[PDB]
RNA sequence: GGACGCGACCGAAAUGGUGAAGGACGGGUCCAGUGCGAAACACGCACUGUUGAGUAGAGUGUGAGCUCCGUAACUGGUCGCGUC
């Protein structure tokens, strides 16, 4: 039943704006506090802003007064956060938050959004280069041989990977990418497989990046001697 | 004065079954305004405690939260495999609301040393300049390892970086890629290139290393 | 002694005016806090406050009581006089 939605989010340039939106269902804005609260990437939760019901009184974390505006638009059921002048520290995942009712959950947020992403950075939108991780031309550490792929170079965050176009998933790992010192990101997937197979089981990582219509799939073999 | 929600531990590790204590502790009163959330990876928060000591509806009971003067805790009787996660205390006493630091909750296995294994650069991403040298250590616990990278035996610093996967839901280990990053030229003016990992599953430090322009 | 009558003085329900008293006269005065109304502030209600807290105003109460100055019903008292 109760649900939020946040929208809007997306890259922008430091010192731009961006307009993020939160639609309420199941329940109606007008009866509750509506907040909101972000994260940057591996951070922890860091309280925005929010609107009272009945005044439309308005509060905010120093870090963004006089820089954000939240505000409610009851006839469509939406709360909207209006970010001017930002800089690279806004960077990150923005939640709404319903406060629960008193009598309920006392001032708790008892229904948060999925969330929605805000890059701020000067650099631009890039697809990334994929290469291979070949398996050494030894025989193995464990009992087993390691492949993968280096997705490098992208921007804006996320991109996704798959193995196999979903058939491999077991011995997976997708690396949370580092922000390099470019501006842009890096991550790697590994994969660890039996020696044995390396010359005769195929092996392709499946990389999406949709902010730049990058979509591509990597062979990874091993080379020669 | 903003009011300051001081919370500890920033992690443990704990076993199925443990009882354990988060703490945030408030720089003034905050009355019993205090609400705590779990968080995993990816996902929102979700409200577990409200009015400090109120059991959000729906949530199972092993979680409880208390308040003595203004230092705040969630305890968790008796943990359960879905219990891993990060936990948050909020302050809502007055405005600007605070969030404390948070709590990863991470759980307790037997000491597993990595798998090391060494990528040298593509020669497609060769022909662009750059040279990436990937290291992988592999399905290892305790999360702390050490990884150094030597070019032709110097020891190297400044020009790599770190990534560690997030506790596997299966086997309960960690996995970390470093990545070494040098201009084609400086790739080219040197041969070996080496990886030595520390771990507290190995006895003494492992080297994985390959010669440039070799199989 | 008494009945009737007149007058004066006293008393006096009521009442006009007056001016001091601050939380032990109260309030829809004011402040802080708690709970409730889909409600942290603002709005409303309820509860709570150990110098809550300026005595007539931070009051647009012709408030109650009281101080002082009057008026006064009277179907109360006392004294004098008249008649018997
Ligand atoms: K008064
Ligand atoms: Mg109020």
């Amino acid at each position: 039943e109760v649900q939020l939605v946040e929208s809007g989010g997306g890259l922008v340039q430091p010192g731009g704006s961006l307009r993020l939106s939160c639609a309420a269902s199941g329940f109606y804005i007008s009866y509750s506090s509506i907040h909101w609260v972000r994260q940057a990437p591996g951070k922890g939760l860091e309280w925005v802003a929010s609107i009272s019901p009945y005044s439309g009184s308005t509060y905010y974390a120093d870090s963004v007064k006089g820089r954000f505006t939240i505000s409610a638009d009851t006839s469509k059921n939406t709360a909207y956060l209006q970010m001017n002048s930002l800089r690279a520290e806004d960077t990150a995942v923005y939640y709404c938050a319903r406060q629960g009712y008193r009598r309920r959950s006392g001032r708790g947020f008892d229904y948060w959004g999925q969330g929605t992403l805000v890059t701020v950075s000067s650099a631009s939108t890039k697809g990334p280069s994929v290469f291979p991780l070949a398996p050494s031309s030894k025989s193995t550490s464990g009992g087993t041989a390691a492949l993968g792929c280096l997705v490098k170079d992208y921007f804006p965050e996320p991109v996704t990977v798959s193995w196999n176009s979903g058939a491999l998933t077991s011995g997976v790992h997708t690396f949370p990418a580092v922000l390099q010192s470019s501006g842009l990101y890096s991550l790697s997937s590994v994969v660890t497989v039996p020696s044995s197979s390396l010359g005769t089981q195929t092996y392709i990582c499946n990389v999406n990046h949709k902010p730049s219509n990058t979509k591509v799939d990597k062979k990874v073999e091993p080379k020669s001697c | 004065s903003d009011i300051q929600m001081t919370q500890s531990p920033s992690s443990l590790s704990a076993s199925v079954g443990d009882r354990v204590t988060i703490t945030c502790r408030a720089s003034q009163s905050v009355s019993s305004a205090v609400a705590w959330y779990q968080q995993k990876p990816g996902k929102a928060p979700k409200l577990l405690i409200y009015s400090a000591s109120s059991l959000y509806s729906g949530v199972p009971s092993r979680f409880s939260g208390s308040r003595s003067g203004t230092d705040f805790t969630l305890t968790i009787s008796s943990l359960q495999p879905e219990d891993f996660a990060t936990y948050y205390c909020q302050q809502s006493y007055s405005f600007p609301s605070t969030f404390g630091q948070g709590t990863k909750v991470e759980i307790k296995r037997t000491v597993a040393a990595p798998s090391v294994f060494i990528f040298p650069p593509s020669d497609e991403q060769l022909k662009s300049g750059t040279a990436s040298v990937v290291c992988l250590l592999n399905n290892f616990y305790p999360r702390e390892a050490k990884v150094q990278w030597k070019v032709d035996n110097a020891l190297q610093s400044g020009n790599s970086q770190e990534s560690v996967t997030e506790q596997d839901s299966k086997d309960s280990t960690y996995s970390l890629s470093s990545t070494l990053t040098l201009s084609k030229a400086d790739y080219e003016k040197h041969k070996v290139y080496a990886c030595e990992v520390t771990h507290q599953g190995l006895s003494s430090p492992v080297t994985k290393s390959f010669n440039r322009g070799e199989c």
